[PDB]
């Protein structure tokens, strides 16, 4: 029986290969070469956070695209004011080594985890006003990775378990569990309607959840490494997963395959992070080679590079605006491009 | 603008308390060294890890092992609640000042798989600035299987046979050149793989430590000593 | 005057080989990140800045115009109260030296317990704190007494004036230098280091002492001889003094210009970094 | 998708040959180091040989020395393990395993939890 | 019995995933490149922001 499921489970590999090819009509590429081309982007660095110890590894803009938070392996979660330059809070983690920060959608609360296997939920609008551990988040057997506000009560979050959790803050629940994958997830994109997000994990494969029933509905392969950064298109029908292949390719919901790749060959070091602009054509990669890139997600040709980091680039974010992206990196400074 | 001039000043004076206790964070994240401590099941790092405690207290799945030698405290960090899988949340641990490595030279099974761990650790991207204190734990089962047949790693290891004993060898009285010869032969295989990549950036610091063993912080103090030496002397023009 | 036209062209070339050379020096470190890392980058753009106040005040406006261009100011504002601040300036290109070796000794005999006791904080109050220094305890060289304005007679004022400039250039400095530079070197030499250093001792232990060597040896004639007006040869000195003099102050300005070769185009980081930036304009 | 099918294997007699063979599919086939992982009957995973990208980085493992010789063909996407002179010892399932980060000399692919990228293996009876 | 039921569960899965309704994937294209021409103005790291605009500068 079990060589008949192998033969099986082949068969349906084979059916769905051939659908993926009978819906590919053309290349993204031909159909946008009738697009003048952006032309080249310069983006000046505003701002540099400086009030980080340790490399950094995450940063998530607020709601107001003006107050961000940065985490770095110190254990501190500052957030700070973009426009001020100064930080509003300085929040001393317990466990030194932090993987993720994630920013509230009303900016009550803010979220961190890492290698502890918890994710702790903090409160700034607080009576007296000093940030606290409002509850702590216990259930995963593996590291933490991405951390993403669904909204003030609810929080998906990615494990080193190969399972992602909808948590219950209120009650310290998992409320669904989204166990599909086969190597650790690393990043999570919410959607903007916030009803289905991405997973994306070690086995080259990034995965389509629905937050209320559970269960996946579509796999995108096609990667040749590790993904560890993954983000929406400003819609919600596509998205970006950058690996440690040195590519960063565009999957289409609609189609359920991969649209375009963005790789050149002078790259060889591996995409961290990634994001679109508000428009959805600066698809911005923070590789490992110490500096940032900028690609048109129509022709896939490089426009703009974000070079200043003297270390390892790991967190991304664009305002909910687009009129900036800030690049924390190991050099423990967040630059803020423009 | 009197309004926004009087919250922005009440945003200035928490700019300068964030400043004033990060600064005091500094006068303690720069006068502690974070140790990272790798090893598998059998190999007695947690018998390590009590020893150094005597010399404190976690058990949240990374046992922290805080310990302080000559007025300096080092930070060690037992992270095993992860998986099998380490490539990613090894990462983290770029700025430790060094690995410690406890290898357990009693098995010959598991010993292939010890160099594989270190070799792995000895060439990672981002550890390649990272030197490794190894530690080859309980060499007195090493010494009582040796001392007692059976323990053929000329077999596990074919290149045993064609091997003799280094000239800068430390043999202590009661030592036998034989179990000598096999103590320092797995401590030749870890420095082939340390001496084999890595210019001159991260070095392999070999110790034997038994059971018992009680000056391991010492020597994990001075090993740091040198590495930091080294840093500073690549950190000036002195190299 | 071959003796007088020999200076000219000499300090022309050491204008135009340090001050190039030393704003290069500001120009990198001031991008470089790790400044706010490491307290050695900030001793040495402090040494970069004070080695432009010496090469540009002492260098231009005392020996290329005050001695052969100009010749006409009157030597009362602008000649006494400006060897005040040339005097400051030469004194915090010493006195960076010094705090920068302490920084050393610190990193290298105490190198686990560095990051406590050596700060860019520590650095800012002991980088700020002799600048002012420097312009405060530089106020006494208002009496210096150009021997060669009238035959002068000395006065007491000379004489503690000359004695403290000894004991603020060289007698304290080079003290300091030496006991701290063989220190060193007895501790990284005749200690057992790694394996795998055969060259320990002629690429670290060498330079760090010639470092010292070449500060003593073109500080010690000006310090000689400015001695040498105090205790030695009342009335044969005055045939051949000032050629000579002149010769001893070359020495101790080219010690200001070998102060680069022997800090920054030392290290192969600086260097790439140097190659990497000077592009940056085309 | 990546995927890593593992052919020869069978019945051996104690020191029989066999041209182990590794049709690898799905990614550029020269840029990773490709590494054998064996799995002895109720044992855990071990390591038995990898070769570089190019071919000049081969290593074994040091039980199985002389015996196994491994070889690529890069221009085939395949790994080659002959295996000759079997002892009852290599009776295990082997795995065709691929390191994951493309450009570089080391890899943890030695986890007993199934590691990404590796292939379903064959049995090879001594 | 536990390998079968993963299979089980894994071959349920590839089940629900390939009996997805897909559309062409030049009409998915084009509908990206309409719907980020239809956002290019508002997008500011596109066409550059006034420096009286810009709060960052
Ligand atoms: C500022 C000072 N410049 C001077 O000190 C000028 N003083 C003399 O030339 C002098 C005075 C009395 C006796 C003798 Cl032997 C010489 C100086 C510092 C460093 C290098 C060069 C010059």
């Amino acid at each position: 029986e079990l060589d008949q499921l192998r033969q099986e489970a082949e068969q349906l590999k084979n059916q769905i290969r051939d659908a993926r090819k009978a819906c590919a009509d053309a290349t993204l590429s031909q159909i946008t070469n009738n697009i003048d081309p952006v032309g080249r982007i310069q983006m000046r660095t505003r701002r540099t956070l400086r009030g980080h110890l340790a490399k950094i590894y995450a940063m998530h803009w607020g709601t107001d695209s003006r107050l961000l938070v940065s985490a770095s392996q110190d254990g501190k979660l500052i957030i700070w004011d973009s426009y001020t330059t100064n930080k509003v809070h300085a929040i001393p983690l317990r466990s030194s080594w932090v993987m993720t920060c994630a920013y509230a959608p009303s900016g009550n609360y803010v979220a961190c985890g890492g290698l502890d296997n918890i994710c702790s939920i903090y409160n700034l609008k607080t009576r007296e006003g000093n940030v606290r551990v409002s509850r702590e988040l216990a259930g995963h057997t593996g590291y933490l990775s991405c951390c993403r506000f669904l909204d003030d009560n609810q929080i998906v979050t990615s494990s080193g378990d190969t399972t992602c959790a909808l948590w219950d803050i209120e009650t310290g629940q998992q409320t669904t569990t989204f166990t599909g994958h086969t190597g650790d997830v690393m990043s999570l994109s919410l959607a903007p309607d916030t009803r289905l997000f991405v997973s994306g994990a070690c086995d080259a494969s990034a995965k389509l959840w629905d937050v209320r029933e559970g269960m996946c509905r579509q796999t995108f392969t096609g990667h040749e490494s590790d993904i560890n950064a993954i983000c929406f298109f400003p819609n919600g029908n596509a998205f970006a997963t950058g690996s440690d292949d040195a590519t960063c390719r565009l999957f289409d919901l609609r189609a359920d395959q991969e649209l375009m790749t963005y790789s050149h060959d002078n790259i060889i070091c591996g995409i961290t992070s990634v994001s679109f602009s508000k428009s959805g054509r600066l698809l911005l990669a923070g590789y490992d080679d110490f500096n940032c890139n900028v690609w048109d997600a129509l022709k896939a040709d490089r426009a703009g590079v974000l070079a200043g980091h003297d270390n390892r680039v790991s967190c991304l974010g664009v305002t909910d605006d687009g009129m900036a992206v800030a690049t924390g990196s190991w050099d423990s400074f967040l630059k803020i491009w423009n | 603008t009197e309004d926004q001039r009087n919250e922005e000043k009440a945003q200035r004076e928490a700019n300068k308390k964030i400043e004033k206790q990060l600064q005091k964070d500094k006068q303690v994240y720069r006068a502690t060294h974070r140790l990272l401590l790798l090893g598998a099941d059998n190999s007695g790092k947690s018998t390590i890890v009590k020893q150094m405690r005597i010399l404190s207290g976690g058990t949240s799945g990374i046992f922290e092992t805080k310990f302080q030698v000559d007025k300096v405290n080092f930070h060690m960090f037992d992270v095993g609640g992860q998986r099998d899988e380490r490539r990613k949340w090894i990462q983290c641990f770029n700025d430790v000042t060094a690995i410690i490595f406890v290898v357990d030279s009693s098995d010959y099974n598991r010993l292939q798989e010890a160099l594989n761990l270190f070799k792995s650790i000895w060439n990672n991207r981002w550890l390649r600035t990272i030197s490794v204190i190894l530690f080859l734990n309980k060499q007195d089962l090493l010494a009582e299987k040796v001392l007692a047949g059976k323990s053929k790693i000329e077999d596990y290891f074919p290149e045993f046979a064609r091997y003799t004993t280094p000239e800068d060898a430390t043999p202590e009285p009661g030592e036998d050149p034989r179990v000598t010869r096999a103590k320092y032969f797995i401590r030749d295989e870890f420095l082939r793989i340390s001496t084999a990549s890595g210019d001159g950036r991260h070095y392999c610091y070999p110790h034997f430590t038994c059971a018992v063993d009680t000056e391991n912080a010492r020597r994990i103090f001075n090993d740091c000593k040198d590495i930091i030496l080294q840093m500073n002397l690549r950190e000036y023009n002195l190299v | 005057c071959g003796l007088g036209f020999v200076p000219v062209v000499y300090y022309s070339l050491l204008l135009c080989l340090g001050l190039p050379a030393n704003i290069l020096t500001v120009i990198i470190l001031s991008q470089l990140v790790a400044r706010r890392q490491k307290s050695v980058y900030n001793y040495l753009l402090a040494l970069a800045a004070a080695d432009i106040l010496v090469l540009f005040f002492i260098v231009f406006v005392d020996f290329l115009l005050e001695d052969f261009i100009l010749n006409m100011q009157m030597p009362q504002v602008p000649d006494k109260i400006i060897e005040v601040l040339e005097f400051s300036s030469i004194h915090t290109s010493i006195w960076i030296t010094v705090p920068l070796t302490i920084d050393r000794y610190i990193a290298v005999c105490h190198p686990l317990k560095y990051h406590t006791v050596s700060y860019p904080a520590r650095t800012r109050k002991v980088i700020v704190s002799v600048y002012i220094t420097c312009f405060l305890t530089s106020i006494p060289y208002y009496w210096w007494p150009n021997i060669w304005t009238e035959d002068y007679i000395s006065t007491s004022v000379h004489h503690v004036l000359i004695w403290i400039h000894c004991f603020t250039v060289y007698l304290v400095p080079c003290s300091i230098f030496f006991i701290l530079n063989s220190i060193i070197v007895y501790k990284l030499r005749r200690k057992s280091n790694f394996r795998l250093r055969g060259y320990s001792t002629g690429k670290t232990t060498a330079i760090l002492f010639t470092i010292t060597s070449i500060f003593a040896t073109l500080w010690a004639p000006r310090i000689i001889m400015i001695l040498y007006h105090l205790y030695g040869a009342p009335i044969q000195n005055r045939w051949l003094v000032h050629i000579m003099s002149d010769i001893a102050n070359m020495l101790a300005l080219l010690n200001t210009a070998i102060n680069f070769f022997l800090y920054c185009f030392i290290s192969k980081r600086f260097r790439t970094m140097a190659a990497a930036t000077l592009k940056a304009f085309f | 998708q990546v995927q890593l099918q593992e052919s020869g294997g069978g019945l051996v007699q104690p020191g029989g040959s066999l041209r182990l063979s590794c049709a690898a599919s799905g990614f550029t086939f020269s840029n990773y180091k490709m590494n054998w992982v064996r799995q002895a009957p109720g044992k855990g995973l071990e390591w038995v040989s990898d070769i570089s990208q190019s071919g000049a980085s081969i290593s074994y493992t040091g039980s199985v020395k002389g015996r196994f010789t491994i070889s690529r063909d890069n221009a085939k996407n395949t790994l080659y393990l002959q295996m000759n002179s079997l002892k009852p010892e290599d009776t295990a399932v082997y795995y065709c395993a691929r390191c994951p980060a493309p450009f570089t000399r080391d890899c943890f692919d030695v986890t007993s939890t199934t590691y990404a990228y590796r292939g379903q293996g064959t049995q090879v009876t001594v | 019995t536990a390998s079968i039921a993963q299979a089980r569960k894994l071959v349920e899965q590839l089940k629900m995933e390939a009996n997805i309704d897909r559309i062409k994937v030049s009409k998915a294209a084009a509908d990206l490149m309409a719907y980020c021409e239809a956002h290019a103005k508002e997008d500011p790291l596109l066409t550059p922001v006034p420096a009286s605009e810009n709060p960052f500068r």
